[PDB]
């Protein structure tokens, strides 16, 4: 891709999404949708492979439903209250179908087949903006129509998602698809709350952002998607690999590190409604995710997996990959927690 | 305010100091990033590149000033909602009658 | 001046058909701004009554505001008349 | 001597966290010579009975 | 509600049953694709045009254009699917299983 | 201004700086052909950037101060434990072959990074594309294992196919009894070892597959050892090419600038050279791994990234 | 430090920590309001701005 | 000379580090002003 | 499945037996029917009568379950005289996993099942009993 193209592409992605957040007119949410989905695809497919192609396919036809459906929601809308106001919906129906719209979005359980596939299938920048960049529009609309969600629908979703997350994470030793199903995990938390607290999806939400960022970029770093890979990342970048085991710690949810902060934050909320249940099972079923970042420390960095010879060649080269932000991104992912009182800047 | 980071009526509240711990800590995780920017591209970790790490400094400081003012702010909006509310429905929030403990009964249980 | 106008030249020998598609569709830009006339078609335009003018209560202090149309107060039409 | 400055480093640490362990106590004044148990007139030299 | 809507309801979730019951063509699925725009495009010009709902009136242009921007994107997988396999079949759609 | 999008896009393309003098020529042929003459030969004529083969120290020759690393710094690879001892336990073979792919990948990284930089052409000895011949006489004359020939060919599959293909590929062709009398007066202790049977392999394997695949998508020149005597006629051959076949008629800039891109990063040249694939001869436990590393950091100017090594006198390391 | 000092200092970090706990109390029982009632800043969503309504005079009277 | 290739980072980007001590020095002095004057706000708001 | 649920929940503890049983029957019931729908989506019967034999099975074991839960659940708070005791639910929710290590043979399954959908049982007794919120409205 021409590196022209590729910025105005890029810059259309974030367009469409900045029209869906700043959109008071439901037809302009929707134009933001596609207008993000036309220039999504061809970041998917720029490496020009059968498995790309199956990605972008997969992803268009998931994407695209959801989108008819969303427009189903609007449309009813209008019928039964005459305005297109992004609001509250003034039909349970429209409710209904704008909620699983919007969880095929965002790839939550039982509409998440499609990430841990389209993940796998493309190259490790386009995932990075698939899980993170591309979550903003969807929250961000569920963050207004919030008060006329079905509870039980979207807490169902939610539980769904932690232990789909938590259970197929456990089975993968590709990176790409372990990311993916921690994606699904974390948009478990970030729906449960909602109900309860917007601002703790905000929380959740960009804390989540900032470990995913830290995590892909570490990938890319090191040209690292599997996970006896980035096993061998020890005898070229030994600071890399502590930089990945407190990411994932911090992804884990562990004190005293960031990411225990959004579930510290949420279990609070959740309480304070008197829900007792459903906080502590879902802090207990996200062990299974702490289970398997576990093990991807183990095989990075606390111990050392066999070397090849060929390796030695790459110690006479620096690392050239641009790595940006990543030094502020993995401060923000670990130590953030002393900063906690901060979250009320987001409400 | 609508869209505001820090609306009009923040002024009124005492800015933070410049020595604000949360502040210093700010300062310390920006000097931390320089030094893993150094690490993480095999440079001397302490010594190389000084302004870069005057820079990583300056710049959490400089951002975490304002996010500090907005934090104070929106508490004490929060403050204020919540005594006005208060005030508006005092039928809700009644000074409750107090006894001494003298006058309360509570069962004693031995631990024998 | 010199450099340009040799440019011009060779894309009129080499390309005339673009040369005066960019020429029209720079007029279509430009005209617009200079011409005197295009003050006329805001007028006219607004001057098209096309649903019905629904008429004021009176309450005795609006001087500008005929009682009558062919009274000589409000708007009049015969700057149009001659254009 | 830049052979030896490290030695400064845990025993200055001691001495600034004694220093605001201090600082602490000036900001729970708020009952300096006014509890039940303990309040007095203040001698004729006294400004307060604590710091 | 007006008679009409029981139709029009009928035939975006008829299409809806469609495009979530594939068969084997791509194609087959993404005229399904359609057809719910197709039916959204006449239930929202119908509320639009009965409650003369005036500068509403465009929505449905804007519907059009941009699902056919999006169909135009279909069509383009689409063949580069079948340049890959020879045929538009989903079920070589199908090396992500692992 | 290292390049990248940025320089690409403020006008540093490829097809500016090229010309119809901006050829790849690389020089094969069997052991003690007198291609390494020839090939300098060709560069001198037509002023070309000549590169020696790349062996077993090519890749500190473009390091560092470019001189040799002792021996434990390549994995201990010897091409003279190869000929005295072809079927070492240790699996010097196949290690040794395992390491010369790579060190040719790296060096046809910085030719290709030459040739799209300034221009000039570039002549090798031998390439990605004709190392295999010393891979199938290795395994036909049972120096190597069946496995490690699958190993060599998976590294090979996902790297070959990022790079262009030669625009001139010169063959010489010298018959096996001839090389090995050549080879005999050279008087190489260990390289009077070589046997007729491994020279008549890496023969077949150049004559059977590859001036076959190169003839597909290059111009292939054949001299015999006479002809390639006469270098100016050689040199008067390359000039009158037509260059009518394979992919650099389909390059164009945008495609000229990703390629460029990738043979600058060296690392994520050499990324599928350290697939985990255990064999065990380039398979290394982590305890040696690990004190190899070590000693090598304590090397001469190779703590730290390049300009900042105080040790051999870089200065304003604290404005850098 | 004497024990004076520490008594008292003790009830400096008594006072302080009583007052936050009932101002803790008291944001939950107001926050339960305000939720129940909407008739505070908290729990305020928004409703159709009537500056948009056109008021002029239509085409139609009845309207 | 010891690398036998230019390194990249042999000699400082004196442009990159005069505007790099550059915005340093902005922020720093935009900082203390800004504070100053949200201090006197203050003091004057609340009648100090 | 709120009209079921409330069903159940009406009936007063230790009888009205059959209706209980009932109730539980065609809530387990329906959870296999649900169960068998996925399994028969994802995974792919080799045959028409595969498929329905399948979902016969798993349809036929969840309402076996649910059966066993409900009869031994209510006999034990009708035999007991104890109709608000989480024992009597414990009871039936071993008994549910005893079945589940019968259609599934396996003594460790109905041994893991037991204890785990016992334990299970009670807590859904001692909730409905103390007024815990799986799915807590909003009030704060
Ligand atoms: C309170 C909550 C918790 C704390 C919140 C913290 C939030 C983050 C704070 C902001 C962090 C920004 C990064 C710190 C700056 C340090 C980087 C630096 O020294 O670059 C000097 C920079 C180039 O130095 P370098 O040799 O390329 O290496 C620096 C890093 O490796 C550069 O590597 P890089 O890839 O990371 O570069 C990132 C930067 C690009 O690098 C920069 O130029 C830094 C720009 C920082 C702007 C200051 C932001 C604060 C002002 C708010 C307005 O990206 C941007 O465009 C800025 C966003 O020199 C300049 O041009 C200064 C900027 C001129 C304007
Ligand atoms: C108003 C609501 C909407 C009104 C719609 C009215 C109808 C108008 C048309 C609507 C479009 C329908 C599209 C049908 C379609 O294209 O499906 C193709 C679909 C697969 O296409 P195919 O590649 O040609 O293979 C054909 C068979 O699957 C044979 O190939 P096989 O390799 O799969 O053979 C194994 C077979 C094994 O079959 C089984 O084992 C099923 C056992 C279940 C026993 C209970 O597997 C299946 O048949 C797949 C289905 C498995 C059952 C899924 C769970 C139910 O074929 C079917 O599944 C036939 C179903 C047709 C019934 C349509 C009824 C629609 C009612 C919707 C519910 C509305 C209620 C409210
Ligand atoms: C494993 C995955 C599943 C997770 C376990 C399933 C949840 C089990 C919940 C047990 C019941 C606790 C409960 O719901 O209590 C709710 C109730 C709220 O009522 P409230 O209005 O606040 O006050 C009046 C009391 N009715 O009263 C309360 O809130 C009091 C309860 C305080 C908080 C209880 C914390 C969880 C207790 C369950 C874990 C205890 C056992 C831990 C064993 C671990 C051993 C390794
Ligand atoms: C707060 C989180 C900040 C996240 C910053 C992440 C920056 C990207 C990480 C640096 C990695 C190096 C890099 O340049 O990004 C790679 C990617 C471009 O892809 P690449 O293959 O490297 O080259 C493009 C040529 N086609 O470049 C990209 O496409 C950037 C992808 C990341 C954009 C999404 C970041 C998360 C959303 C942040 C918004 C927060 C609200
Ligand atoms: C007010 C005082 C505060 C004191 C407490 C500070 C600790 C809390 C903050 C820790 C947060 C992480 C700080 C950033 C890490 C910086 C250290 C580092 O990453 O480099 C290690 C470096 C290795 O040595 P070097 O020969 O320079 O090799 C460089 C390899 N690229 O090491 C060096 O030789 C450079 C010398 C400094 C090394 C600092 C190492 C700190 C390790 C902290 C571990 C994490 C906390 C547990
Ligand atoms: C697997 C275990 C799932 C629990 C079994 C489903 C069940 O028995 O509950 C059905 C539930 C009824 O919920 P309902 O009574 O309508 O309203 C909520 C009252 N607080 O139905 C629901 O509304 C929630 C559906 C839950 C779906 C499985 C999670
Ligand atoms: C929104 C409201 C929706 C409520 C329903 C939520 C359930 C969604 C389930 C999504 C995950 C489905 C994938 C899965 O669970 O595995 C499929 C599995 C196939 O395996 P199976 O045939 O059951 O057993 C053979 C094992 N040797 O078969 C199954 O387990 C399917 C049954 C899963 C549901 C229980
Ligand atoms: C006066 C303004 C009127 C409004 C005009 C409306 C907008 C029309 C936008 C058309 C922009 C086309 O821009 C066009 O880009 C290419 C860049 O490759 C230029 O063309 C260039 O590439 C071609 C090859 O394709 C070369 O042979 C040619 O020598 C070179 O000029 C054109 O000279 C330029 O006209
Ligand atoms: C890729 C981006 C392409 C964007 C292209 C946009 C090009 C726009 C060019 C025309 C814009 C101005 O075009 C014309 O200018 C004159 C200014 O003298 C305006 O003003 C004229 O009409 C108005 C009526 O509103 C009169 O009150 C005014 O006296 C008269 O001067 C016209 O209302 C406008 O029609
Ligand atoms: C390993 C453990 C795994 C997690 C186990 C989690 C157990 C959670 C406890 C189950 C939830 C509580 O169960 C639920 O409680 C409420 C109490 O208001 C009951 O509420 C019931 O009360 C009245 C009368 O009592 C009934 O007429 C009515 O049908 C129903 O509203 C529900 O009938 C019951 O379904
Ligand atoms: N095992 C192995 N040996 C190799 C490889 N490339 C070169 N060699 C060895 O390197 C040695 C010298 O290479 P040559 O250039 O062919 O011999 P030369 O006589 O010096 O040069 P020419 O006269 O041009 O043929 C030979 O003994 C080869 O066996 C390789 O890929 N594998
Ligand atoms: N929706 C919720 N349940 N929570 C919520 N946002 N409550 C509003 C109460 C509140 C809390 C903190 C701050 I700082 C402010 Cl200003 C206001
Ligand atoms: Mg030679």
């Amino acid at each position: 891709m021409n590196p022209i193209i590729f910025i105005i592409i890029l810059l259309t992605i974030m367009l469409g999404t900045i029209i869906v957040m700043i959109s008071s007119h439901w037809l302009l949410v929707w134009i933001g949708f596609e207008m993000n989905m036309l220039a999504i695809i061809p970041i998917m497919m720029k490496n020009h492979n059968p498995r790309a192609t199956e990605a972008s396919t997969k992803y268009f036809l998931t994407q695209s439903t959801a989108s008819m459906l969303l427009m189903m929601a609007v449309i009813i809308n209008l019928m039964f209250s005459g305005q297109w106001t992004v609001m509250k919906l003034f039909n349970p129906m429209a409710s209904m179908l704008m909620t699983m719209a919007l969880a095929m979005k965002l790839g939550m359980a039982p509409f998440h087949f499609w990430v841990p596939e389209v993940t796998q299938g493309i190259p490790l920048s386009s995932g990075l903006i698939l899980l993170t960049w591309q979550k903003l529009a969807p929250m961000s609309v569920l963050y207004q129509i919030f008060p006329s969600i079905n509870l039980n629908l979207i807490l169902t979703l939610s539980v769904l998602s932690i232990l789909i997350g938590g259970w197929g994470g456990l089975n993968q030793t590709q990176l790409r698809k372990i990311m993916a199903y921690s994606s699904i995990a974390h948009m478990g938390w970030m729906t449960a709350v909602l109900p309860y607290n917007p601002t703790m999806t905000l929380l959740n939400l960009i804390i989540y952002i900032i470990m995913t960022s830290t995590m892909f970029t570490m990938f890319m770093a090191n040209s690292t998607t599997t996970t006896l890979s980035l096993s061998h990342t020890w005898n070229k970048t030994p600071i890399m690999t502590v930089l990945i085991l407190a990411t994932l710690l911090s992804m884990g949810g562990l004190p005293p590190l960031s990411g225990f902060m959004p579930k510290w934050m949420i279990i609070q909320e959740m309480t304070k409604n008197n829900s007792i249940i459903l906080p502590t099972f879902m802090a207990i079923t996200a062990l299974l995710n702490l289970y398997f970042y576990m093990r991807l420390t183990y095989s990075t960095t606390l111990t050392m997996f066999p070397s090849t010879n060929n390796m030695k060649m790459k110690w006479q080269f620096p690392l050239m990959k641009k790595m940006t932000f990543l030094p502020t991104m993995v401060v923000l992912s670990t130590m953030m927690l002393p900063l906690t009182p901060m979250l009320s800047v987001l409400e | 305010a609508t869209f505001q980071f820090l609306p009009d009526e923040a002024r009124s509240l005492p800015p933070p100091k410049l020595t604000d711990p949360r502040l210093a800590f700010v300062g310390f995780l920006g000097y931390c990033s320089g030094l893993i920017d150094n690490a993480i591209r095999r440079r001397p970790v302490l010594l190389a590149g000084l302004h870069r790490q005057l820079l990583y400094i300056t710049s959490f400081v400089f951002v975490g000033y304002y996010l500090l003012k907005r934090q104070d702010y929106m508490y004490a909006v929060r403050d204020h909602d919540m005594f006005s509310y208060i005030k508006s429905h005092p039928e809700d929030f009644p000074e409750k009658d107090k006894k001494t403990y003298g006058e309360v009964f509570e069962e004693f249980h031995p631990v024998r | 001046a010199e450099r340009v106008a040799a440019f011009l030249k060779n894309v009129w020998a080499k390309e005339p058909v673009l040369v005066a598609s960019f020429a029209i569709a720079g007029l279509a830009v430009i005209l617009p701004t200079l011409s005197p006339y295009t003050k006329y078609s805001l007028m006219i335009n607004r001057a098209t009554p096309y649903n019905y003018p629904v008429p004021l209560r009176d309450d005795g202090n609006m001087p500008d505001v005929p009682s009558h149309p062919q009274d000589p107060q409000g708007p009049s039409l015969e700057w149009l008349k001659r254009l | 001597v830049r052979d030896h400055w490290v030695h400064v480093l845990v025993p200055m640490g001691f001495v600034f966290g004694y220093y605001l362990d201090r600082k602490n106590d000036e900001k729970l004044t708020a009952f300096r010579n006014k509890s039940l148990l303990y309040k007095r007139e203040l001698k004729p030299n006294e400004e307060v009975t604590w710091k | 509600m007006s008679m009409v809507y029981m139709n029009i309801m009928m035939a975006f979730t008829v299409s809806l049953v469609g495009l979530l019951m594939y068969r084997s063509h791509l194609m087959s699925s993404l005229l399904c694709l359609e057809g719910m725009m197709l039916s959204l495009f006449v239930m929202a010009a119908l509320t639009i045009l009965n409650s003369h709902f005036t500068l509403a009136s465009m929505m449905p242009i804007i519907l059009l254009v941009f699902a056919a921007c999006e169909a135009a994107l279909g069509l383009s997988l689409l063949v580069m699917v079948s340049n890959t396999y020879g045929t538009d079949y989903v079920q070589n759609l199908n090396l992500l299983q692992c | 201004l290292q390049y990248g999008p940025l320089a690409y896009i403020l006008g540093e393309k490829a097809t500016k700086k090229m010309t119809e003098k901006s050829k790849l020529i690389t020089v094969d042929g069997n052991i003690c052909s007198g291609k390494s003459k020839l090939a300098k030969e060709i560069a001198e004529k037509l002023g070309l950037k000549h590169f020696p083969e790349a062996g077993i120290h090519y890749v500190d020759s473009t390091t560092g101060d470019g001189k040799p690393l002792p021996v434990q710094f390549s994995g201990n690879c010897s091409l003279e434990k190869f000929y005295d001892d072809p079927k070492s336990n240790d699996g010097n073979s196949y290690r040794l072959q395992a390491w010369l792919y790579a060190s040719r990948l790296l060096q046809y990284a910085d030719a290709l990074e030459h040739l799209l930089s300034t221009g000039q052409g570039v002549v090798l000895e031998r390439s990605i594309y004709s190392d295999f011949v010393f891979l199938e006489a290795m395994y036909r004359q049972g120096f190597i294992r069946k496995q490690c020939v699958d190993h060599y060919n998976q590294v090979k599959k996902v790297t070959i196919c990022e790079y262009l293909p030669p625009h001139v590929v010169v063959y010489v062709d010298v018959p096996v009894p001839e090389v090995q009398s050549r080879i005999q007066k050279k008087g190489n202790p260990h390289e009077m070892k070589i046997t007729s049977a491994y020279l008549q392999d890496i023969e077949n394997a150049y004559k059977g597959t590859f001036l076959p695949e190169m003839s597909e998508k290059c111009e292939v020149l054949q001299y015999s050892a006479w002809e390639a005597q006469d270098a100016e006629k050689v040199v008067e051959d390359i000039e009158y090419l037509k260059y009518d076949k394979g992919p650099w008629l389909d390059q164009n800039d945008r495609k000229l600038h990703k390629l460029r891109m990738l043979v600058q990063d060296k690392l994520e040249v050499l990324n599928y050279t350290s697939i985990p694939v255990f064999l065990p001869e380039v398979t290394v436990g982590a305890h040696q791994s690990d004190q190899v590393f070590q000693e090598f950091t304590e090397l001469p100017g190779r703590k730290y990234r390049a300009g900042y090594n105080e040790d051999v006198g870089d200065k304003w390391i604290w404005l850098k | 430090d004497g024990p004076e000092k520490n008594y008292e200092r003790t009830m400096a970090i008594l006072q302080i920590e009583a007052e936050k706990a009932e101002l803790r109390l008291k944001e939950l029982e107001v926050r339960r309001l305000m939720r129940a009632r909407g008739d505070g800043p908290w729990f305020h969503y928004p409703t159709i701005d009537k500056e948009l309504i056109d008021h002029s005079p239509k085409a139609t009277p009845d309207n | 000379k010891f690398y036998i290739q230019e390194p990249p980072h042999g000699s400082p980007n004196w442009l990159k580090v005069g505007l790099t001590l550059g915005t340093s020095v902005f922020l720093w002095i935009y900082l203390i002003k800004q504070h100053n004057e949200d201090v006197l706000e203050y003091k004057r708001r609340n009648g100090l | 499945a709120k009209t079921v649920l409330r069903q159940y929940w009406d009936i007063p503890e230790g009888t009205e037996c059959h209706r209980k049983t009932y109730a539980t029957t065609s809530i387990g019931g329906a959870a296999g029917l649900v169960v068998s729908a996925y399994s028969v989506a994802l995974k792919t019967p080799t045959s028409f009568l595969e498929g329905v034999a399948r979902t016969g099975r798993y349809t036929f074991t969840a309402a076996a379950i649910g059966a066993i839960f409900g009869l031994t659940s209510c006999i034990s708070a009708q035999v007991r005289e104890k109709p608000d005791d989480p024992l009597n639910y414990l009871i039936g929710g071993c008994a549910g996993g005893l079945i589940l290590g019968a259609r599934t043979r396996s003594y460790g399954i109905g041994a893991a099942a037991c204890a785990y959908m016992g334990l299970t049982a009670a807590l859904v007794k001692m909730g409905q009993l103390e007024g815990w919120q799986v799915f807590a409205e909003p009030k704060v």
